[PDB]
């Protein structure tokens, strides 16, 4: 962070969220004035407040604010910014935007327009990589003509065949075909999908790799012909073909394979004359054979994890390269220092297709910045809201250590000590992935969530000891609240006679099961007797702090009391999973047996909206019957589209929803009989 | 729960546009101890909110306007509910905390025929006769006589605060300009001047009608301290057997 | 030689005429009396002592500081008198000055009268004819209304409070009469509503007449806001004197006992 070196004194960040905040932080560390752009909705974001100046560039939708080139241009001209950083997404990989930027006088922190154009389509990239002597996925060069073309191509290149879209992105427009009928139907289906979404109608036929590992190589280049590979990265835990958990070093690769992959990536970058930061992605089978799969001509989302093991500031290097300085590091100066793990905290419900976008306003937000080896990259502050126009990312949590075990333990601790109240998040899935036996061992693949949770994510499955600990903690918290309720101030008119109770006898209902608990309190230590098991719980019993640390039989556990009711209902986040328990006294439990069960009528007869958003397509008319797997309707929200099925077969009595509406969470859509 | 806990989530809870509504229960939950609120009549007259909470461990009564329901306007049922709750809180030495966002009273022939005047007077009486400490915070709007009915400074209020989005005024800009500039035929500049120099809490602040203009994130810390100094409040009133509430 | 003596006479003759002879004629054509005529009818002859005759509004916005916008008394006549020999404090709102709208001076005079009445322990009678709050005043009118409301609530159960609406009362002018003990109305000339028919049409999208919305019949037969309605002003004042003969002067006094035959 040398301030003597001269660089641009005004950089405009043409992005939003955590990437904008990270770029602003790096620029501020370099003594560079920043300029922020935002929409009307994002008027009180973190990046607009932490950056000098701010320009509103349009309304809420991205197509009118962040994809609106003109507004960016008047903002740059008015602010007289010398440089512009696009981040990732939006206009970062837009060649025409780079051309217009370079037209008048503005420098662009990123690759040359020629490099983006080369690595813009998935066909020309393959031929250029083949010309660059880089291992590529076997297949047929050129665009497949029709169905018969695809079916005769499928004969030679294995039995499994992979159908891809030329202009596809974000894990979209891809399908797997096994049989010839599958190939010929998928050709037409993917052509229609590409015409509707990508508007390109060019398809690629390739070989499908079974159980592949997605390995990225980070490359840094300059305008003087120098290229470096900054080790590798493991990005295999994905849902909807989108990464959630990443690792900086690879437990699967050795020194020789890593060196070969880095050399191939550097050769490809030199062939494309890359002069910025980028990533080359590969698919590696079980036999340690790697094949090239796409090149990203921008800053990777999971870049910070490779900064921990290398000690480099990638944004600073990008800015220095854009200025014109050569690289100050050699290939021998790049080395692996420890282990780093990154998790993407999203605003989505992991119990629905491993994540479903959810809206809301953040009432409470607290990061575990004080925990050892913890870094947080977030554009989120308390009071922030999640809209349907942008990506649902809340934060990126990175933990580093001397080895994989330390990094994973720190990740678990940070996930346990991380507070989000106001929206639903995927912290349960993130914490369950990092403690999985297969993940800990290191035997993972791209199809990891699909075979570890064949029926969908269900939460942490408590063992006997874990269940006993959870019951003891819940009972101790209940008794602590009851004891706190008896501490009144002195009245001097009607003195308070505290109830002298020795043992609290409780019935605790968890899942569908009743447990008998006997609790006793001796100062700050609770002796809990759960179904014939004795446990000791020790804590300060601060009933107001969002995080509560307890010691059960010497084991330290951090729990969160999300909600509590006078009727006995409690919601406790424990080991990352939210459990709903019901605690009653023995007399109350005995008297509750006489209470009549109130009538509840769901019977899977009403289908509501699984997420809020805007309805795109509807294919159900009132009176018409449906069956299992029948597509009901499609809603687009936070960059992704979801079409739901029907469930049990029946006759649709009415269809409350209509196309083009704005349906929220828990809104009735289909009253099927 | 520390009495000086900051609440930064309230800094942007009030939308910039006056048409968009927000939930006052969110503010109430953020301000009170441990975010615990015991609501009274939660499903009846939902345009007003009353309940019991705790501040620094001391029981407090909370009355507030709900902009989600009927844009926060006052009517007969909400007036009666708030009036009786305030009377009960005053009768048993329970301090009152008010959150004000009201554009006036609900118009219509049904309200006039039902006696909206009597019930508005009920609520105004209930707030006026209270001798317990009362702390008022204006969030967005306080228009017309409703501003008086919502425990203003002039009803022997103790401490009154206004958020930067507060607007204390006689009425809306359009009605005021149409009743003042009857024939000026220069509404283009009249709107700008009126919204520039009235549509803000400055006219109330310069006259001392509000004690201070505070940041929302410091609301809780501002209230608790006040409750520390107002716990010994004593006032004297003329003797009477009982008064004549407009019941 | 000083012109202070002629200034006093000019100010008195200006205050006695209210808002001008033309506006007095306009009020008379509507079938209503002036505030001073109502006061003279209400009280025993030669018993009215007026206070704050020279008080004027102190607003200096929207051209209200001009000479033509200054009226001594400021749309309200306040004082004390006697009914059948018993002391009473009275204020009458003058509709000829800014439509009877309430300003800082108006509220100050009313508050002074109520404070003196509660100090001595005498009833308060209020003749209400006011278009609401003076918009040019701003928050000062709201503060004055709130002060009047506070004094009404404080004096509730201490001294009797009588309200007689004799004109169109709108906005915040309808809440002070509601806090009083008894409310009387004059037929076909008095109104009581919070919002006018135009706002009702704008919001609720329904057509209603001013008499239908807030007339004396509406508030005396199907609303429960008013207690009695009278034919005209003279009958209203005669019945008001008759009713005032019943009540005691203060809650510290026993029920009145008259000579019986
Ligand atoms: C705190 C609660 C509030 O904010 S109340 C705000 C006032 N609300 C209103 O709706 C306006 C009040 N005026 C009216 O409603 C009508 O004019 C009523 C009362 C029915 C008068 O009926 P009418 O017998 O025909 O007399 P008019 O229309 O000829 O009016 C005569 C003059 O009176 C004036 N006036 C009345 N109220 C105010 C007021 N609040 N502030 C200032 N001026 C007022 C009018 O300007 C009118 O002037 P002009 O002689 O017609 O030129
Ligand atoms: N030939 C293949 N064999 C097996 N899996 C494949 C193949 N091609 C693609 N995939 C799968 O698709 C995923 C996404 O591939 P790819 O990076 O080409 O897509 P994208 O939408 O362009 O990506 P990005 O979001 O990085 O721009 C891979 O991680 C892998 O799981
Ligand atoms: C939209 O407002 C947010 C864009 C989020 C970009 C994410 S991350 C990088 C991937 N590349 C892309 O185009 N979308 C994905
Ligand atoms: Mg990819």
């Amino acid at each position: 962070y040398d301030p003597n070196e001269k660089t641009f004194d005004k950089i405009l960040v043409a992005n939003r969220g955590e990437i904008a905040c990270r770029v602003i932080r790096t620029c501020k560390k370099m003594g560079i004035k920043t300029v922020a752009i935002h929409s009307d909705v994002d008027a009180s974001s973190v990046h607009v407040k932490m950056a000098d100046e701010a320009v509103c560039v349009g309304p809420a939708p991205t197509s009118k604010s962040y994809l609106n080139m003109d507004a960016i241009m008047e903002a740059i001209k008015k602010t007289r910014a010398q440089a512009v950083h696009p981040g990732y997404g939006f206009l970062s990989e837009n060649k025409e935007f780079a051309r217009c930027l370079a037209a008048e006088d503005v420098v662009f922190i990123g690759p040359d327009t020629h490099a983006i154009q080369a690595m813009g389509d998935k066909i020309e990239s393959k031929l250029l990589a083949k010309k660059a002597e880089v291992n590529t996925i076997p297949g047929f060069d050129g665009v497949v003509k029709d169905a018969e073309e695809a079916v005769r191509i499928a004969r030679e290149i294995g039995y499994p065949v992979m159908i891809k879209a030329s202009a596809g992105g974000g894990g979209k427009g891809m399908r797997i075909a096994w049989d010839d009928e599958e190939t010929r139907d998928g050709f037409r289906l993917s052509s229609q999908e590409a015409a509707s979404s990508f508007g390109d109608d060019r398809l690629l036929i390739e070989k499908f790799i079974d159980n592949p590992r997605h390995i990225e190589i980070q490359v840094l280049g300059d305008k003087h012909g120098n290229a470096l590979w900054l080790n590798e990265r493991e990005c295999s835990i994905q849902r909807r073909n989108q990464k959630v958990v990443e690792e900086a070093p690879s437990i699967f690769l050795d020194a020789e394979t890593r060196r070969a992959m880095g050399e191939q990536a550097v050769a490809l970058a030199r062939a494309v004359k890359y002069s910025s930061a980028g990533t080359v992605e590969f698919l590696v089978d079980s036999k340690k054979n790697f094949y090239f799969l796409e090149m990203n001509t921008r800053l990777q989302v999971e870049h910070p994890v490779t900064e921990c093991i290398t000690g480099l500031d990638l944004v600073q290097e990008m800015i220095r390269v854009a200025k014109g300085y050569p690289l100050r590091h050699k290939q021998a100066d790049i080395r692996i220092n420890g282990w780093a793990v990154e998790c993407r905290v999203y605003a989505e419900d992991p119990y629905k297709s491993f994540g479903l976008p959810s809206i809301g306003r953040l009432s409470q937000y607290q990061e575990p910045l004080h925990l050892p080896g913890v870094r947080v990259d977030s554009g989120i502050q308390p009071g922030s809201d999640i809209s349907i126009y942008y990506d649902p990312m809340i934060s990126k949590l990175i933990t580093y250590g001397s080895d994989r075990t330390e990094a994973l333990k720190r990740m678990a601790d940070a996930l346990d000590n991380y507070v989000i109240r106001g929206v639903t998040h995927n912290i349960a899935l993130l914490r369950e992935v990092i403690i999985n036996s297969r993940f800990v061992k290191g035997d993972i693949s791209t199809k990891f969530l699909s075979d570890v949770y064949p029926d969908g994510f269900k939460g942490h499955m408590l063992t006997k000891s874990e269940k006993n600990q959870l019951l003891a903690i819940a009972s101790s918290l209940f008794v602590a609240f009851q004891l706190r309720a008896q501490h009144f101030q002195e009245n001097s008119r009607m003195p308070v006679i505290k109830p002298d109770i020795a043992n609290w006898e409780l019935s605790v209902k968890l899942h569908d099961k009743v447990h008998t608990v006997v609790a006793s309190n001796n100062g700050s230590v609770f002796s809990v007797e759960v179904d014939g098991s004795k446990l000791n719980v020790t804590s300060t019993w601060n009933l107001a702090s969002p995080l509560l640390s307890v010691s059960v039989d010497g084991t330290q556990r951090t729990v969160q009391c999300l909600s509590r009711e006078a009727g006995g209902n409690m919601s406790i986040q424990f080991l990352g999973t939210v459990y709903k328990v019901n605690i009653l006294t023995r007399l109350a439990a005995e008297l509750n047996k006489f209470m009549l069960e109130k009538v509840t009528e769901d019977t899977s007869s009403v289908l509501r909206s699984p997420m809020p958003g805007v309805v795109v397509a509807v294919s159900v008319k009132p009176g018409d019957a449906v069956a299992e797997g029948q597509e009901i309707c499609v809603i687009e929200a936070m960059k992704m589209q979801n079409s739901m099925t029907a469930g049990k077969t029946g006759t649709v009595k009415s269809v409350h929803c209509q196309a083009g509406d704005t349906v929220g969470e828990g809104d009735l859509l289909v009253e099927l009989e | 729960d520390p009495s000086d806990r900051l609440v930064p989530e309230l800094d942007t809870i009030v939308p910039l546009e006056s048409t968009k509504a927000y939930n006052m229960v969110d503010i109430i939950h953020s301000v009170v101890d441990e975010r615990e609120f015991f609501e009274i009549m939660p499903n009846y007259a939902k345009n007003i909110i009353v309940g019991f909470a705790r501040m620094n461990g001391r029981t407090v009564g909370i009355v507030g306007n709900q902009p989600k329901v009927a844009s926060g306007c006052l009517d007969i049922n909400s007036s009666v509910k708030g009036a009786r709750f305030v009377r009960f809180c005053d009768a048993f030495n329970i301090p009152l905390i008010t959150f004000v966002d009201v554009p006036g009273f609900l118009p219509g022939t049904a309200q006039e025929y039902g006696g909206i005047i009597r019930h508005g007077a009920k609520l105004l009486y209930a707030f006026a006769e209270a001798t317990v400490p009362k702390v008022t915070v204006i969030t967005r709007k306080a228009y017309g006589g409703a501003y008086d009915v919502m425990s203003s400074k002039h009803l022997c209020g103790d401490t009154n605060y206004a958020w930067p989005t507060a607007e204390i005024a006689v009425m809306g800009a359009k009605g005021a300009v149409e009743i003042i500039f009857k024939g000026h035929e220069n509404v283009e500049a009249a709107q700008a001047e009126y919204i520039e120099k009235f549509a803000n809490p400055f006219p109330a602040a310069v006259r001392g009608f509000v004690d201070d203009i505070i940041q929302p994130s410091s609301t809780r810390a501002r209230i608790c301290c006040d409750l520390d100094v107002l716990a010994s409040k004593k006032v004297q009133r003329p003797w009477r057997k009982h008064a004549n509430i407009p019941l | 030689a000083t012109s202070v003596n002629e200034r006093i006479e000019n100010k008195r003759r200006t205050a006695l005429l209210g808002g001008g002879q033309r506006r007095i004629d306009a009020q008379h054509k509507r079938g209503k009396l002036t505030a001073r005529e109502r006061i003279s009818l209400l009280l025993d002859p030669g018993s009215f002592v007026e206070s704050d005759m020279f008080v004027e509004h102190r607003c200096a916005d929207f051209g209200m500081a001009a000479d033509k916008n200054k009226f001594p008394g400021d749309s309200v006549v306040t004082g004390r008198g006697r009914i059948n020999g018993r002391l009473v404090y009275v204020f009458s709102q003058d509709f000829t000055v800014f439509g009877g709208s309430l300003s800082g001076a108006h509220a100050q005079k009313i508050c002074k009268i109520m404070d003196q009445a509660i100090t001595v322990g005498a009833p308060v009678i209020g003749l209400n004819d006011s278009g609401g709050a003076r918009i040019q005043e701003g928050v000062e009118s709201l503060a004055g209304y709130a002060d009047i409301f506070l004094r009404n609530v404080t004096a509730s159960g201490v001294i009797p409070q009588i309200s007689l609406i004799m004109g169109p009362c709108a906005g915040g002018a309808v809440y002070s009469p509601a806090l009083t003990d008894f409310t009387f109305m004059v037929k076909d000339t008095s109104y009581l509503f919070i919002t006018g028919p135009d706002v009702v049409k704008s919001v609720t999208n329904e057509d209603v007449t001013q008499e239908e919305l807030g007339g004396a019949k509406t508030h005396t037969t199907m609303s429960g806001v008013a207690h009695r309605a009278f034919e005209n002003d003279v009958d209203a004042l005669c019945n008001l004197r008759d009713f005032f003969n019943y009540l005691p002067l203060s809650s510290q006094d026993p029920a009145p006992v008259r000579e019986c035959h």
